[PDB]
Parts: structure tokens; C-alpha cells; sequence
RNA sequence: CGAGUGGCUUGCUACCUCGAUGUCGGUUCCCUCCAUCCUGCCCGUGCAGAAGCGGGCAAGGGUGAGGUUGUUCGCCUAUUAAAGGAGGUCGUGAGCUGGGUUUAGACCGUCGUGAGACAGGUCGGCUGCUAUCUACUGGGUGUGUAGGUGUCUGACAAGAACGACCGUAUAGUACGAGAGGAACUACGGUUGGUGGCCACUGGUGUACCGGUUGUUCGAGAGAGCACGUGCCGGGUAGCCACGCCACACGGGGUAAGAGCUGAACGCAUCUAAGCUCGAAACCCACUUGGAAAAGAGACACCGCCGAGGUCCCGCGUACAAGACGCGGUCGAUAGACUCGGGGUGUGCGCGUCGAGGUAACGAGACGUUAAGCCCACGAGCACUAACAGACCAA
RNA sequence: GGUCUUAAGGUAGCGUAGUACCUUGCCGCAUCAGUAGCGGCUUGCAUGAAUGGAUUAACCAGAGCUUCACUGUCCCAACGUUGGGCCCGGUGAACUGUACAUUCCAGUGCGGAGUCUGGAGACACCCAGGGGGAAGCGAAGACCCUAUGGA
RNA sequence: GCGAAAGCCAAGGCCUGUCGGGAGCAACCAACGUUAGGGAAUUCGGCAAGUUAGUCCCGUACCUUCGGAAGAAGGGAUGCC
RNA sequence: GUGGAAGUCUGUUAGAGUUGGUGUCCUACAAUACCCUCUCGUGAUCUAUGUGUAGGGGUGAAAGGCCCAUCGAGUCCGGCA
């Protein structure tokens, strides 16, 4: 993909329950897969932000429930790297629900979101309130 | 069906044994492109520090703005090439022919020396001139040592001593480019070499950690769940199968670990200059200030603070040269908090 | 910059921003600021910090 | 239908071991095979393109994470370039595990008059040993080559030191009715592997500083104990990874293949002689080791009554013994002191305030006080200690 | 089949069961995915009434499963603490030993060789290590068969 | 302090759970502390470890043989002067 | 409200027991040990001393358990070379 413009340090993994950032319906998501990465024995697949993750819904109204979507990785509480040595990290773990076309699924994305991620998703980018 | 995976470690650093010298040797040269020069030098680990750079890269999207990058300070005062080597071309490689020394001697060269009293110059100058002559004239390498004097932060006065070759133009002009340098008093300096900018290779012994198990060195596993409570914690599965019934030198084992000959290839050099630019506050952690000439490595660079490291054109450079870059601020905070 | 804490200059390349859950953005110069913060203490309450003097 | 190859399955045999070659499955760690899953280079196509399908060369590298099940096998999910198969005593219990098979207890079903049985199910049910030899990983002491110091050479040896992916431009282009939709090349990043390093982020930090509970030293001050820190908060150096840096291309020769010239055979023919090309594979390149390479190496200087080395002494860029490196008054090697640079977070005492209380008394607040205490780093500094001196050696 | 063996011919209930071979039975719940677990169905290889059947509150170091919480079990390991380990003084065993023995790759052989055959490699001695091999040491195999053996 | 509990300390006893010296004291092992982000992905199985905790106040489900379930669960408080 | 029942509950009170760690040990400290964990703890309770039952016989809330490290028939000597 496109460069991030900053070095990250995955803070998620398979399996990992996390914030969905949007009014889809759906509340809690839980890491499947992370798009195009393929790990070592044992090591437990890692993602981080600006991943697109593949999740399933954990809470949330019954119709998101149960279901499988892909998302992309908005925030982490594990710190991340910029050009001028600054870290930065979030106040929890979030990623937004996406289609096929790297659309946001939903209309609006609560709470605020990487600026790294922008380069890669725009259309995701250019529906945030905020952006740090 | 159990899992691949690539196995423990590189087996293209072995023997993982101690090192012969504490002073690093190549086993490459650069090419013989431009004039003729010398094809390294060398100096003094002292510390660590980040600088604050303008983007040089013309194919990055960040070009021109600022950018931290971390980097090694070496002390890198002027050595001196005091003797010139030529080599033979004989049926079984390379051989050393004879040797041009000079009179001007460092006063503290005999703590490792035993300086010459009596030595026919000319005599040596003429038999390198001859095998030329013949055809049979290999390589031509200058002895040179450094001035541990001339760092006040290492302890050593006992110069180190090393062969640096040098690649010119024609065998010709760099035999007397060679001639020239040594004549003088052979004194040469990191400006004389490079420029910030270019990619040097930085050979040096790595930090010495004595004997270390399979787990640190060779990055086997540890015992996991409930095997790491049964009196294994950091010993692997097994030395071998039953058959072939001997140990494979192939296998993580314990030994000597660090205190081994490295050779970094393509390390930037961002800047090369003289004073006390760089010295952090309250001193760099066990080494001292520097206040002198030195060279700014990006990144890390083996051995610990006090060690010798060599220098020497890339022989193998991936980027083009991107000549002295900007530097907009080197930081001085202390290494120490 | 300026440790948004205890306000001393933030040596350049160094520090981390903690981004709220707001959207609030907060510059630590080390993790002796960070920590105390957690902590709850208002650096005008420390002595030892420069918002404070 | 016919001819075979393999030795993974199953069966057959009864050669080997019953004065015992520890089971299945798993794990961990190492090497290998090719009948190739991916990746490189190719041929055919029912090859427009894109996506495929079938085949050839090829074992360099890769071939991962999970849900049920003891399972191997297999079923299933989501990722992926792909998530290939097999050998090494069905590799691996003087390595681990012990869920299953297969002891002694017990239940259920079936069978039996019964003890009790089951190629049925089920719960419980132990993992011994100080390594003599050999093997390898690393470390030394000697001898050989036949005085010493410093610098090298390179027979050989090891490497995957690099593998793979995504994205942008090319390009909405070639191709195509349209839908759809490439490439050469140039760039940016990711992942896996590898080697090193700690300025930065992070962990540790029973160095250190502060808070505070119980108790003891009468109170105060200041301390001990509470497991090898009472607990809580912060945390330097160092060591670390979760942090940071570096890890080609290009040549040469080939395979499959594409061809040139060309004869046997006037023609034709990539082959028979000859030649031009062409794989992630081979060789070089690069990295690491390497004078014990018995052809036991080369150079330079010093020295054979003196070059050099060991011991001794202060120490570490080194370190399990040994080894290694540096300094030794022609000195900054170590300690003390003083600075600098750092960690804590504002000392004892005194003064004012303090809810109240007749007063006694009083938790606490402010000032003095960026205070007090502390530092595994740096500098200045010969004050103390590197003294004295011994030995060996052509 | 719409009686016959042998007296009767499975009633209440429970049921894929700690009993169900087929079997991971089918449907559902739950999970991204559930040979598990629970519920329903149930023709039950081969359930069933004091050989007790069904049900059931409380109890349980009893067997299986799910959720919240928790966390170095794991990703993936690091640093530290105490006792060892290493070096020195003193004390001072045992196991084991046909012989020889620096081996490695192949071969051969009673078909699983440090010793045979062919090659390769190999200067001697010593220290530390983790245990690949000596079908390592330890026990005249518990398994299996045999004995005109035993209990 | 609820206590014949912990922890600390008297009286009384002891340094005889009877080999020492040295190396910042390496690998490895036994006990153990702390580990960012994630949070059972480990494994036959959460085995091991961890979490919770004392006292008072509020409050408390299905089910039940009416005893129980029940400290259900959940919520708040807690020092000193 | 009183009362204070219970093969009642919590409990390393004393005391008794022995679930997991398949830890430590496994030429042991020990021919059944050590540590943590765990169960009972007013009763069919635990325990000292004395006393009875003897080998095809005892004893047995039954495991073929136990009867002096000896048990699907103790130990000793004899039959016995
Ligand atoms: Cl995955
Ligand atoms: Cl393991
Ligand atoms: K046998
Ligand atoms: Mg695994
Ligand atoms: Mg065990
Ligand atoms: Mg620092
Ligand atoms: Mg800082
Ligand atoms: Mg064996
Ligand atoms: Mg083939
Ligand atoms: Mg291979
Ligand atoms: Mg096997
Ligand atoms: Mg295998
Ligand atoms: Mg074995
Ligand atoms: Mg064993
Ligand atoms: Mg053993
Ligand atoms: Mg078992
Ligand atoms: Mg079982
Ligand atoms: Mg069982
Ligand atoms: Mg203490
Ligand atoms: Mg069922
Ligand atoms: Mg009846
Ligand atoms: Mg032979
Ligand atoms: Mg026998
Ligand atoms: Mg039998
Ligand atoms: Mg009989
Ligand atoms: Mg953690
Ligand atoms: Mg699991
Ligand atoms: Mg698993
Ligand atoms: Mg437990
Ligand atoms: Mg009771
Ligand atoms: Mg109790
Ligand atoms: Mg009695
Ligand atoms: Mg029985
Ligand atoms: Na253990
Ligand atoms: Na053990
Ligand atoms: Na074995
Ligand atoms: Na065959
Ligand atoms: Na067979
Ligand atoms: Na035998
Ligand atoms: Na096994
Ligand atoms: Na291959
Ligand atoms: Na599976
Ligand atoms: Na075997
Ligand atoms: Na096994
Ligand atoms: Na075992
Ligand atoms: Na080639
Ligand atoms: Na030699
Ligand atoms: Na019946
Ligand atoms: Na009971
Ligand atoms: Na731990
Ligand atoms: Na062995
Ligand atoms: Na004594
Ligand atoms: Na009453
Ligand atoms: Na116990
Ligand atoms: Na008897
Ligand atoms: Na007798």
C-alpha cells in the first residue's frame, strides 16, 4: 500500500476486541485478519493503525451482530512514530467499518482519528471531525 | 504437520568465536574509478545523539522538511599512513613485495612498534618500480595508525595499526599519489576521504557479552506453558535425531556471543566537521566530551563507546550521493534522564 | 514546543502526544510528567515544575 | 489392456532383539528428498485483454494464525504470493508433555450359571540416572613449522543474507463491441529472515528519592523488622525490544526454452562439429572464519647480551578458570574532593496560620527551601594508590 | 403375520445417554469457524422400573461446557532478586568398566558397526556446556507364546 | 485485632536447621519480583499464575424439600485531627 | 425481642486429613521427604495409655485394604540338598 508516513508498533492481534468509530450500529469489533500480512510460526497475527482489518461484530444492534465487515485501524493505544521523532498514542483501540470501495459504511465517525491514515484513506479521511 | 520455519539464527557470521584483532580488517575493497586515494579511514566510537535534518531525497514526498534521525559519534582526529606496501602478483594470490617507510615518526609509535633505525627507501621504491615494470605488480596498500593521543576520552595512547589500500587512477599515478603521502609524514584526515553525504562502510568488533545461551544467541525460543516450569527453561528440544548420530554444527548452541568482527554496509555519513558541535551535556555516558574533529554516522554502528571502528567508501551503495546534507540542529541534551 | 504539563522546552525529537478521547491534545516531555498526570496532581500543585514556578 | 518406479499406507514373512532398542499424538531443534503449493525462467491453449487451464526447467527462499477432536487424518473460519507432500529408529521421553492405547479402583451396555470377558463407552490413575567414551558449540595449555614486534596473504570453509508482497506513475493506456483491463521501466512502503546498536519510545532498574500502614527503640528527630523492597509513587546508568540502523545490482557459465550458421540427406533441419541468448537455481561478487595449508606461508623493522615476553601494580572497550585489552609518575589507570550532568520532589529547626479547646493541646497550611537526600556518568584535579622489584629469552 | 421359540413380549418414564455400532446422526442455540457443550427429534447396534425408573432443593479437592473479571498461559521475550552454578582451602563417596578406542560418509554383516571393507578426516592435553550416538546406565520383559510350572 | 490469626516486641533461649574464602558473581538451574500494547490467541484442559478480599450501609434473581438459594448479584463507605 | 439448636457455616486455634502443582527431591534430608495449594475442624470427631482378636485365621463404612518397610494368604525355623 501506499507509505503511512509513520513507523508503528501493531498494539492489536487476532482476536482483539476494539471500538468501532461510527454510527453503523455496530459498537464492539473483533479482529479476524489483517489484509495482506502473513506471520511467522506461533507468532499470533499483528495489526496496527492504519491496517484494514478484517472484523466481526461483537455488540451492537442485532442486525450488525454476528456479522463479518472489513475496517480500517483509526486508533491505538500503542504509540506510533512520526517523521520528527514524536510519538503519539491514542485513548483506546478504533477502527471504522468499510466496504468494498474503502468506503466508511456508516455516515458519521465519532471520536478523533490519525492523520497518517488520511494518505490512505480518503474517503474515510474526508469524514472526520477531527484529526490528530 | 508442524509448521516451516527459517531456522535460529544466520550461519554466514561463524565460527561465532572471539575475535584475532580488537581492530577491524577488510576483506574488500572499492574500485578504482576517480584519482587515486586512499580507500578508508578510521576513528573512535564516543555516543549517540539525534539530529534534526532537511529531507534530501528527491523521490520522497517529504523532501525539504525537517526530519529527526539518530545518530553515532565518532572521534575522528588525522591518522597517518607511514608506510606504502606493494604486493606481487604471484601463482598463489597476492604477496606482500616490500615496503617505503619515512623517518617522521609519531613519538609514541614504539608503544606498539619497533620503529625503523636503518631503512633503504629508494632501494624498496625501485624493486616496486621493476615488478611494475615486469607486470607482476599487485595492489598497492599504505600502513597507517591512529592517534589514541589525540582523544582525550580513550585511555590508549598504543596507536592501532592497519593496512588501508588505495585505488587511483593508473597503477602508475597512484603508486606516486601513494609515494607523495607517505614522503611527507604520511598525516591524513576524514576530509582528505569523504564528504558528508556519501555512504561509507563501518567495520568494527562488536560489544563483547561473554558466553551466552541458544536464547539470546541464536534467538531460539524459551520453553513455553507448561514446559517452561518442568526444569527447562532455555535449553531447546534437542541436539539432533537419532540419526545422523553425532551433533550437527548447525545446531543453537551455547558459547561466545558478541566480541566478533561486523561490517555494516551503507552507512551515511551526515556530517563531518570539528569542535564541540556535538558533545551532549554532562559528557556522553562512559565515554567523555568531545571537543575535536569527528564524523556523524547515521544510526548505529558496532562496538562500544571507546572501540575502534573503520571507514571505507560503500562497495556496494544502493543510493546515489546526496552531497552534503542540511543540517538544521544536533541535539546537546544530556544522555543522562 | 512546550511540555503541555510541566512547561519546560520540549527537546526537539523527543516526547509523545497523548490524543483524548475528545480529541483534546496533550505534548508530554517524559513520562515523569505523563505519570503524575495519571495520577491526577495539576502541575500548578508541584513545586518542582516550571508551570508551577 | 499392457509395462514399470517408489518404499509414505495396508497386508504378508518370522531374519534381528524378549538377562527390555521406552508407546501414539504434540512440542522443540537440526539436516535432507522432489513426484513443485508459491516465487524465477519457459512451452501449449478451446492463448484478444484480464482471470485461467495443462505442461517443462528448477529444491534458493517461503509454505503462516485459528474453532471441534488426545488424535495422526480430517472437517470448518478468516487471512495469504502460497498457506505442497515426504525421509531422517512412523527423526526427536539419559529434551519436554502425558490428552489417547494398555496395570491395579469404579460405572454403563452387551455376553456368561459364575469367576469374569469385550479389537464397546466412561471417571481416576507415577515419567529414574552426578556423562567414562564419542559428537558438536565455545574457552585454554603445549608441541611442530624453527629470536621478536607489527602488517598481511588465502589453500580451503560457512551464508538465504537475503526471500516475498502491496502501492503510485506507466494507465483507465495497450487489448476489447462493451464489460472489463495488462506490461517493460522508475519509484514509495510492508512482511518474513538476518546482523548490529540504545540518541528516541518502551520494560527493568530489592542503585536511589518521596508517601504511608503495624510494631519496637519513651515522644521528637532518626532508625530496624513486615522474605529476602511492608506497601504505594517516581526512577539514573546498564542491559534490553515493543525501539533504532544496515542487508544490491551487476557480471560469467548453464537448464527448460527461443534462435543463428550448418552437414550427414544437393533441399530442409536450433545440433551432429560450431555459435548467439536464456532461471529465484550454479559460479563470481559481498559478509564471517582461516598459517597446523606437513609445499606448516609473505613483508617490514627490531634483536641474538640483549629485541621482546612473563610475573608484579592501577584498571577495563574483555572475562565462568585460562584468555584478551589498556594504563603504570616521560602518568589522569582507580579512589578521595570540587564542579558539571542526572534522580527524587521541597529536609531538620524556627516563625505565622490552623478547625477547635479555659488552657494543656492540636491533624494540617505557608515561608525559610528548585529545598533536603542521592548517583553504577563526565570534567578538573597527582592528594592517596599505579610502589619495589623479580624472572625468562636467540 | 392381520401366531412361533421359551413363561411373558417393554407399561410410567427416560433416550445419540458415563448405555447409540452406524456417528462429527438431523434441526436449533453459541462462535469468524464448535468431532465439544446445551435444547429438540429419536426407529433405543444393545434404555427402563428396589439387576430399581423418573425427578429433584441443598452439598462436592467428583466429570464436561459458557460468560464477565483477571492475568507473562500465549504473541515474545527482557531486566532484576536470593541460593547454586564458576575459581580457591578443607572434607570426600557412588554408578560404571571383555579388550582396543580421534572419528565421519558409505558399504558389508544374524537384515540397526567407534573396531569388518572402501574412502574421507584426524597434532597432543585441558576447561565449560547442552545431552546427538555408544540400539548409554539401571531391572535374567510386565506384553506374547512355551512348560504334562505355581497360586 | 474477632482471635490461642498475621505482623512487631519482651521474658527465656540461640547464632549448632553447624564447612568456609573469592568473582557485579557469565551460560544454565531452583525459588521469586516487575514487565509496554494485546488479553486464553497458550493448552487435552486457564495446568501455573493472577483477580477478589477485612468491617458497616443499601440492595439481592431462578429455584426450593420453605431449611435454603445468599456474602447471590450490584452500589456506596472506610484515614487522621 | 428472647433463646441458642446443628454429623451447620467461616477459620493454617489446637488437631486431623491429603486435591492440584503431575513443582523440589528421585545414589534423597527421607526405602513415601520438602514447599505452595487444598479438605475437615462439636463429632459416624481427633488423640495418649492400657487391653482383646492370629495366619485359610484376625480385622475390614470392602480398596483384596490392613495384620511391625513382609499380604490374592504374615514372619521364623524345619520338611529341604
Ligand atoms: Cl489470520
Ligand atoms: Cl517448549
Ligand atoms: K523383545
Ligand atoms: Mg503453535
Ligand atoms: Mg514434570
Ligand atoms: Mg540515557
Ligand atoms: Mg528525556
Ligand atoms: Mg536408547
Ligand atoms: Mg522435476
Ligand atoms: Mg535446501
Ligand atoms: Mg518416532
Ligand atoms: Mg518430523
Ligand atoms: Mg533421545
Ligand atoms: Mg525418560
Ligand atoms: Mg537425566
Ligand atoms: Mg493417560
Ligand atoms: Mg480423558
Ligand atoms: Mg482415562
Ligand atoms: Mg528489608
Ligand atoms: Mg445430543
Ligand atoms: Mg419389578
Ligand atoms: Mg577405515
Ligand atoms: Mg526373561
Ligand atoms: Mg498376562
Ligand atoms: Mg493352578
Ligand atoms: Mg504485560
Ligand atoms: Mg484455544
Ligand atoms: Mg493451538
Ligand atoms: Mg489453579
Ligand atoms: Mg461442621
Ligand atoms: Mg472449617
Ligand atoms: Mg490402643
Ligand atoms: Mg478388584
Ligand atoms: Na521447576
Ligand atoms: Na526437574
Ligand atoms: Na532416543
Ligand atoms: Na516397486
Ligand atoms: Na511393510
Ligand atoms: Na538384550
Ligand atoms: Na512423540
Ligand atoms: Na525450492
Ligand atoms: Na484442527
Ligand atoms: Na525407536
Ligand atoms: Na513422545
Ligand atoms: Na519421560
Ligand atoms: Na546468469
Ligand atoms: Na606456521
Ligand atoms: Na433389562
Ligand atoms: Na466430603
Ligand atoms: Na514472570
Ligand atoms: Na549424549
Ligand atoms: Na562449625
Ligand atoms: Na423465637
Ligand atoms: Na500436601
Ligand atoms: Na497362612
Ligand atoms: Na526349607
Amino acid at each position: 500500500m501506499e507509505a503511512l508516513g509513520a513507523d508503528v508498533t501493531q498494539g492489536l492481534e487476532k482476536g482483539s476486541l476494539i471500538t468501532c468509530a461510527d454510527n453503523t450500529g455496530a459498537r464492539e469489533l473483533k479482529v479476524i485478519s489483517v489484509h495482506g500480512y502473513s506471520g511467522t510460526k506461533n507468532r499470533l497475527p499483528k495489526a496496527g493503525l492504519g491496517d484494514k482489518i478484517t472484523v466481526s461484530v461483537t455488540k451492537g444492534t442485532p442486525e450488525m451482530r454476528r456479522q463479518v465487515l472489513e475496517a480500517v485501524v483509526v486508533r491505538q493505544r500503542k504509540p506510533i512514530r512520526r517523521p520528527d521523532g514524536t510519538r503519539v498514542k491514542f485513548e483506546d483501540n478504533a477502527a471504522v467499518i468499510v466496504d468494498e470501495n474503502e468506503d466508511p459504511r456508516g455516515t458519521e465517525l465519532k471520536g478523533p482519528i490519525a492523520r497518517e491514515v488520511a494518505q490512505r484513506f480518503g474517503s474515510v479521511a474526508s469524514a472526520a471531525t477531527m484529526i490528530v | 504437520p508442524q509448521p516451516s520455519r527459517p531456522r535460529k539464527g544466520s550461519l554466514g557470521f561463524g565460527p561465532r568465536k572471539r575475535s584475532t584483532s580488537e581492530t577491524p580488517r577488510f576483506n574488500s575493497w572499492p574500485s578504482d574509478d576517480g584519482q587515486p586515494g586512499v580507500q578508508g579511514f578510521a576513528g573512535y566510537k564516543a555516543g549517540m545523539t539525534h539530529v534534526v535534518l532537511v529531507n534530501d531525497e528527491p523521490n520522497s514526498p517529504r523532501e525539504g522538511m525537517e526530519e529527526t534521525v539518530p545518530v553515532t559519534v565518532i572521534e575522528t582526529p588525522p591518522m597517518r599512513a607511514v608506510a606504502l606496501r606493494a604486493y606481487e602478483d604471484t601463482p598463489y594470490g597476492q604477496r606482500p613485495l616490500t615496503e617505503v617507510w619515512t623517518d617522521e615518526f609519531h613519538s609514541e609509535l614504539d608503544r606498539t612498534l619497533d620503529v625503523p633505525e636503518d631503512h633503504d627507501p629508494d632501494a624498496a621504491e625501485e624493486q616496486i618500480r621493476d615488478a611494475h615494470e615486469a607486470g607482476d605488480l599487485g595492489d598497492l596498500r599504505l600502513i597507517t595508525h591512529t592517534v589514541p593521543d589525540a582523544v582525550p576520552s580513550v585511555p590508549k595512547k598504543k596507536p592501532d595499526v592497519m593496512e588501508t589500500r588505495v585505488g587511483g587512477g593508473s597503477v602508475s599515478d597512484r603508486l606516486d599519489h601513494a609515494l607523495d603521502i607517505v614522503e611527507d609524514g604520511g598525516e591524513h584526515a576524514m576530509n582528505d576521504i569523504f564528504r558528508a553525504g556519501e555512504y561509507a562502510d563501518v567495520a568494527g568488533v562488536t560489544k563483547g557479552k561473554g558466553t551466552q545461551g541458544p536464547v539470546k544467541r541464536w534467538g531460539v525460543q524459551k520453553r513455553k506453558g507448561k514446559h517452561a516450569r518442568q526444569g527447562w527453561r532455555r535449553r531447546i528440544g534437542n541436539l539432533g535425531p537419532w540419526n545422523p548420530s553425532r551433533v550437527r554444527s548447525t545446531v543453537p548452541q551455547q558459547g561466545q556471543t558478541g566480541y566478533h568482527q561486523r561490517t555494516e554496509l551503507n552507512k551515511r555519513l551526515i556530517d563531518i566537521g570539528e569542535g564541540d558541535e556535538p558533545t551532549v551535556d554532562g559528557g556522553f555516558v562512559n565515554y567523555g566530551e568531545v571537543d575535536g574533529p569527528y564524523t556523524l554516522v547515521k544510526g548505529s554502528v558496532p562496538g562500544p563507546d571507546k572501540r575502534l571502528v573503520r571507514f571505507r567508501p560503500a562497495v556496494r551503495p544502493n543510493d546515489q550521493p546526496r552531497l552534503d546534507p542540511e543540517v538544521r540542529y544536533v541535539s546537546n541534551e544530556s544522555n543522562q534522564g | 514546543r512546550e511540555c503541555d504539563y510541566c512547561g519546560t522546552d520540549i527537546e526537539p525529537g523527543t516526547g509523545t502526544m497523548f490524543v483524548h478521547k475528545d480529541g483534546a491534545t496533550t505534548h508530554f516531555c517524559s513520562s515523569k510528567c505523563e505519570n503524575n498526570a495519571d495520577l491526577g496532581r495539576e502541575a500548578r500543585n508541584l513545586e518542582w515544575t516550571d508551570t508551577a514556578r
